[PDB]
């Protein structure tokens, strides 16, 4: 299709072309271009490093052990995966999202320790 | 303008006799003054480079001293020659005026 | 030694004009100041004029200010002095002199000022006199 | 039950600010085309659907970066060549020969230093009256800008042609391009397309009238942050261009002298033929019809009001007069021949002559610490451009009355480029998303 | 053996020293050095992102669910792995390298989606 | 069936272009090598086997990048030094009084400024005739190049010693070094070795000949992109060095005058002893044998014909003579005493002296203006160097004759470093690789 | 409990707070800021490359097939995880850490090659 | 048997050096605080338990980086300022007309270049005797540092306010804060805490006295890399700050003259009222008690000898006197009023007067390559500061069992900044670690 072409499409349908969005992430004009390039590399690493410590490195889709709560969102999965859009999805959970990352990190670390103890 | 005064005007001397020639300055000239010697019928020649300096080519017998406004030309008169008119000229001044002229014989 | 001679003097009429010439050799004439002095009978030597290395900014004494003119030729290695409206008391033996220190060094507006000079070489002066 | 899951490479963005970089085709231009990275041969513009974006060109930060980049490029283009500091000398001027306007040009004479530091030369040159002010109010004269900044002669090799450039963004970011029909300054765009770099934008420096700018699609649109507020510049974009042409009848002859080691200096030597002032022509019927349409559009916003226009407010030339760049000469001149009419609800070889003056020393960026000396252009210079926009400014009328007074003026150069970057907005990509799923992690 | 010391070696033998090259991937002189450093970092991420989006993150040898096409190369497996070097193969696969990458990413994304729906 | 598999860290490479950097050993040098990263006592060099790479020194970008790097280093080195623009005055020059090249030297006197802008000074100095040109066309003169660009005096604290610099490539790239015996400029290399950094490349500055350069290992090597084309430079490498010694008998005395605030200007005060001409020495037997070997090796490319050498092509002094940098002083030696002989198919010291001239004002990169004033070196100065390469240039007309004429020219500064970077080339390694096999991933 | 807070704590307790520590790893003032940012990016990539090249990418705790050599250390395992701290333990490993890394590299390469050859 | 294992995010570190970047709170400052990144509201300082490591305040690259950064910012601030090179003109100074200290000030008159290049003006000004040297003792005077470097007038808009700056480390590096009480210096610390950025470091510059510095915790801390060595500078940190205050009773007037084409020059005009030299006040009781306490602390490490103290040895005015930065003037006050008291093993309106002299032409960083011309501040300026530290050096080489001698005065400003960076150390964080565990990797 194209880069960022499924932004307005359904969340379920937009998940079929995530690889096209993830792959396209990478004298005054000289220093300006240098700063832009280092900023782009920094922006890519900001998400790559954060996703790597969650145990889902190199995986476009990953399931975690953290259970979902209705307090964050009481919306049903039907409308979410049938006609809801990703833009509005992020527009609805703008805040209180940073804590989810902390829960995922702690759960992944505990799971790794448990796996080490089991083996 | 500035003008010099030299005395004594004239005095008799001989070989080996001790004499002296001095000149005074009305204004302060520090040490910018030179002496000259001139024989009758011959052009004047430099004798003293500076107040306490001797001109090149002049014998070491001649000497001089002085500072500010009073300067004295020390001449032991041991040599038989140079018995001519001596002049005291003050450089470092608009008219670079000379002295009255003193003759010794 | 430095060779310095002068000529051109002679008899003249009061109120007229006369030109003098001074010749120099044995040194860089374009690097030393030139001066003119007179020797009257009885009275001591009196300075009357001066000239820099370039030729301009001529200096003269109050007794001959506006009457005499000094000039020099660097290419010809000669110095000249022009006499105009001379009178009776202007008679004296005019001597051509040369300064000792050159004009090299610090200066204000002319390469030869700011330095205190003194006459070193005196040429065989010529006699200039007038009468009725 | 439900479990927390993450999705990578998700297609969602967020408004942010980033540093943009040029994109120009492949040294002899003031905009540094060669120093800039080459333009993408095929900018892939991806169209979007089912999405509406909230655009606001009165708050975007890309225009500020554009202004800073233009200023930096101009300074970078002026510093590597000849400087003109020894020109501040007491000029002796007199009246020109007056070969048929008398006060429009002066014949000056002054001393100058040749290549030899110990040698001085005398030159004769002609300078405009606007470029010289009296030194003691009486004969003698001095340049206009001699007590505020050092004069620097413009580089003769470079050219001031507004070559188009493209603005791109680094990886991880994107530029949303609004394509709605008749989109105003602020609103929700229902036709948005994603592009990596903006289209070719020409950095014009005209004021009170946009030259060689963008064109509307079907009707005249008005952009304003607050149409009610009279302190905001009212930008108007036309649908059909109005041809404008300017010409100076002076067959100027250039002369060059050298000061110091190099530093070649150029000036006006002599004028061949009859001296005359510059002027510009605009079609009578075309401009009248365009002005009538603009008045009708303004009436639509206000409501049954008779729109009238005045000849600006009044002040310095740089502020209340039209400025040009084409031909290497900066034309600063009047605009009273256009904004002088009245309108109501009811309603060939004919042009309008606008007298113009020429100025060399300019401070176009309104900076008191810098200046530029524009060298004269040899012979006759011609120019022609298309008028696409106007910079109106409503007066402070307190009473409602029946008519409203509008005056042309921008008061700054920032709003000039806002009329072209109205369809762009930079955003950052957020490929990380969280969504609940029935799946659960297993050991 | 050293870094890049198996370029002319046999196809099968060159696969043993794959760790000797991957490990070595990482006033005027100062700016030049900084530009070279950022260029090296960008060069590393250029291939790291491609290797990561294919599900082969952190793996020197990876397998994909993409069948080989005879149009790309009609040579037999024995002729490839036992009769030539790597340098005499990249010049033949450089024509369809991008298409192969597109097929790999599309197949990986589809496989991940199917695996998520299965669980 | 077969399946595709991806391989990471695969050993392949492709030609590319990157930005290199200095890696000299452990700032005041003119090249500022101390500011760059330190060297490695144990360079990363790995030998290869059964590999063939196409080498072409005439098309690599390393020499073009090194030329720009050297130019930038030179410009940044002369930037903080004192500017000599107020010295462009009238000089009253005379002879050297013939103390006994009694005509080359000229005694000049001129006016000059000092610490106080109100006061001025008159100083005398000795200058060379090559740096002095008449202004009145006949006593008074003016300096050369002064009428085109400003003069900049090199800082006496810096040193022009050609210390070696190591050119390294960033991570993710490698340099391919060729070790084939008798490898010319082009052609495939069989003995290839990979190295992380280049060897001890010495950025020597010279023309018409090569000094302190690399040498062959077994026989004379001749390099040219097109030997049949006479317009191409023929770079020949010697198997053994030819020693050369130079001396400047003029015992110079350096004086100093403070012009402007703080900064000073250095000149020549007086010459101790008698005036003598600077020259160079070279063994006739060694040079004759070297010429015979070069003619014998070059005879293969043009058949059994005779070889004749000429004394340059004439023209500018900078393109028809030598150019040294011994101790900071630049020597222009007459090469006519070497390339004057003929050779046929059949076939005591007696050193050959070469008269040389010295110029204080110079422009090494032959750029328009921006000349540098080299300060005089006090006392006698001696120099020794090894001749390793000759920059011959083919010359011919109808070409159907039995003899050929070769003149030492070229006049290209890039040819100097091209004679040393013939063994290297930069490549881009691609760790990503795909190959078919029989395996399938799990689901 | 805090970033780098368990540095001087026990060996076993310091192995649980690794998730928070891994998260915090990523005119004149402007150029110095750019230099520091580039250096930080290089510092993170230097260790990330080594972690991902050992086959333990995206894993906080991982073990390989390389057997421990008694020449490196002779202390008991109980005191290592119960009466030891990372600070005084890293000191003795600095003399043989490079050899251990090389052994892990070779083991990972041979293990992955054998795994691929299995199919 | 056991197998090797790897761990990530491990808590270990190594001592290394890295580039630091400044951060400040929310241009007008000479330190260019606008370029620093905005600091966080509060850093997450994590206190470490059971952590002990070696510290060495006398060997840290952080102080070198701070010194280099301060010099770089100073030079960066003076680069776009107005140049004052034509001021090197002869001065005709006379005695001041005001009564009552008249030898320390001179009324000078000199010519100056106006805005026009072909015009000059006359200006009268008051200059201090410290920055004025005679020419030939005729009187004609010349400004100091005129024959060594070009003076540059400081920008009146900018200020030298010692605003605090925070030094930070990039990602992957941490700073160890040694907040232990009684931390004398090099050795082993305890109660260590880790912080991302250091606290507010005062960039104030002073000599032989520390102003506005960090106070001690409970007891006086004396620091020295080798207290027994006589060639090492000893730093002392007090617990109770001693208030100091200086005033300039001279009611100076500021006037402006257009020195160049646009730039302006500020000088000191006539002083209203009688003139009086500047001075400072210190409480005799507080200084006496503090001196007794520091004498006891110094006597503790050394033998039970008699501490004596003395005035500066002499030499240059900078190394002898103490400096200040009260607004826009750089004072140089005497020091014989403080260090003029001995102490054994046992021991006026309470104010000590300290004479001071003002100086304009100064060398802030003991660099002769340039100079500073501090513009005069209009009106009367007053300042207040806290004495927090004193720099002391011991002289002599004999045993002197009866008494010990100590003299104040530092060497460079680098030692001055070591008082604030005594509790910080930069380390490199490495998350990789290897440890053996009974773990078997699966197939
Ligand atoms: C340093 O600066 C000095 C002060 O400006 C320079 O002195 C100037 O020298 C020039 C060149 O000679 C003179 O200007 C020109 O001079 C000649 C006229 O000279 C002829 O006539 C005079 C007597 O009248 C005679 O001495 C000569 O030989 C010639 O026959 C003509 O070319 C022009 O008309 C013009 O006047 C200046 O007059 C002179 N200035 C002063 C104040 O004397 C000096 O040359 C500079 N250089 C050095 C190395 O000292
Ligand atoms: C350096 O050595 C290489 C060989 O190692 C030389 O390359 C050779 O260049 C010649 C021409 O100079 C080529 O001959 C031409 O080839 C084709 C096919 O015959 C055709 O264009 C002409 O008829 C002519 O024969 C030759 O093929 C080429 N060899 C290789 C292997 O590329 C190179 O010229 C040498 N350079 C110098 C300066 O000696
Ligand atoms: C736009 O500008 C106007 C001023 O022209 C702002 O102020 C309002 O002006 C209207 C004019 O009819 C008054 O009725 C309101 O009372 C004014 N408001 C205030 C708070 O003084 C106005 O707020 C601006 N914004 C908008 C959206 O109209």
């Amino acid at each position: 299709l194209g880069f960022l072409g499924a932004a307005g499409s359904t969340m379920g349908a937009a998940s079929i072309t995530l690889t096209v969005q993830a792959r396209n992430l990478l004298t005054h004009w000289g220093i300006k271009q240098l700063q832009a390039r280092v900023l782009a590399v920094e922006h890519y690493l900001r998400d790559q490093q954060l996703l790597g410590i969650w145990g889902c490195s190199g995986k476009l889709i990953c399931c975690t052990n953290v259970p979902w709560n209705s307090s964050w969102s009481n919306k049903s999965l039907d409308e979410i995966w049938n006609n809801m859009t990703w833009l509005q999805w992020d527009k609805e959970i703008n805040n209180y999202t940073q804590l989810i990352y902390r829960l995922i990190e702690e759960s992944q670390n505990q799971q790794e320790k448990n796996e080490k103890e089991l083996l | 303008d500035i003008q010099m005064t030299q005395s004594p005007s004239s005095l008799s001397a001989s070989v080996g006799d001790k004499v002296t020639i001095t000149c005074q300055a009305s204004q302060s000239i520090s040490s910018w003054l030179a002496w000259y010697q001139q024989k009758p019928g011959k052009a004047p020649k430099p004798l003293i480079y500076k107040a306490s300096s001797l001109e090149s080519g002049v014998p070491s017998r001649f000497s001089g001293s002085g500072s500010g406004t009073d300067f004295t030309l020390t001449i032991s008169s041991l040599q038989p020659e140079d018995f001519a008119t001596y002049y005291c000229q003050q450089y470092n001044s608009a008219p670079f005026s000379f002295g009255q002229g003193t003759k010794v014989e | 030694e430095v060779q310095l001679v002068e000529s051109g003097g002679g008899l003249a009429k009061p109120g007229g004009s006369l030109r003098l010439s001074c010749a120099a050799s044995g040194f860089t004439f374009s690097s030393y100041w030139m001066n003119w002095v007179r020797q009257t009978p009885g009275k001591g030597l009196e300075w009357i004029s001066a000239i820099n290395s370039g030729g301009g900014s001529t200096y003269y004494a109050d007794s001959v200010k506006g009457r005499f003119t000094i000039s020099r030729d660097n290419s010809k290695n000669t110095l000249s002095l022009q006499m105009n409206s001379l009178r009776a008391e202007d008679t004296a033996v005019y001597y051509c002199a040369k300064v000792d220190e050159d004009d090299y060094g610090y200066y204000y507006t002319v390469p030869g000022d700011l330095k205190k000079y003194y006459f070193d070489y005196w040429g065989q002066g010529v006699l200039v006199t007038v009468s009725s | 039950n439900l479990w927390v899951t993450v999705y990578y490479g998700v297609p969602v963005w967020r408004d942010a600010d980033t540093t943009l970089f040029c994109a120009s085709d492949a040294k002899h231009n003031v905009w540094a085309t060669h120093a800039c990275v080459p333009t993408d041969p095929n900018p892939q513009e991806i169209h979007l659907d089912n999405v509406t974006e909230k655009f606001n060109m009165w708050k975007n930060n890309m225009v500020e970066q554009m202004h800073e980049d233009i200023i930096s490029l101009w300074d970078q283009s002026l510093k590597p060549c000849v400087k003109l500091t020894p020109l501040c000398v007491t000029l002796h001027c007199t009246n020109v020969t007056s070969v048929n306007d008398r006060e429009g040009l002066k014949n000056c004479s002054f001393n100058m230093t040749t290549e030899l530091r110990d040698k001085r030369q005398k030159v004769y040159s002609l300078f405009y009256r606007l470029d010289i002010v009296p030194i003691n109010e009486n004969s003698e004269y001095r340049l206009i800008n001699c007590n505020t900044s050092a004069i620097t002669q413009a580089c003769p090799k470079v050219s001031f042609e507004p070559i188009p450039i493209h603005y791109c963004t680094p990886a991880g970011f994107a530029i949303l391009k609004c394509k709605d029909e008749g989109f105003n300054g602020t609103g929700l765009c229902k036709n948005v397309s994603t592009v990596q770099c903006t289209h070719g934008i020409k950095p014009v420096v005209s004021t009170q009238l946009l030259l060689n700018g963008s064109l509307a699609e079907k009707n005249i649109i008005i952009r304003s942050e607050n149409i009610t507020n009279n302190a905001k510049i009212i930008i108007v974009q036309l649908v059909q261009p109005v041809t404008i042409k300017c010409i100076r009848p002076n067959n100027n002859t250039v002369k060059s002298i050298r000061i110091g080691p190099g530093q070649a200096f150029y000036y006006t030597g002599d004028i061949i033929g009859d001296i005359r002032q510059a002027h510009c022509n605009v079609t009578r019927s075309r401009w009248n019809k365009t002005l009538q349409e603009v008045a009708e559009k303004l009436r639509t916003y206000f409501g049954n009001k008779t729109i009238i226009f005045a000849n600006s407010s009044g002040g310095d030339l740089e502020i209340t007069t039209h400025s040009f760049n084409c031909g290497g000469e900066f034309f600063y001149c009047n605009t009273s021949g256009l904004f002088n009419s009245t309108w109501y609800v009811n309603s060939s070889n004919d042009t309008i002559t606008l007298p113009c003056r020429i100025k060399q020393i300019i401070n176009m960026w309104q900076r008191a610490g810098q200046a530029m000396y524009a060298p004269p252009i040899p012979g006759v210079i011609k120019c022609e451009s298309n008028i696409t926009g106007l910079l109106l400014t409503r007066d402070g009328g307190k009473d409602n009355n029946v008519n409203e007074t509008f005056r042309p003026g921008g008061s700054d150069m920032r709003d000039n480029w806002r009329s072209e970057l109205y369809k762009y907005k930079v955003v950052e990509i957020e490929p990380l998303g969280v969504a609940p799923t029935r799946c659960k992690r297993r050991v």
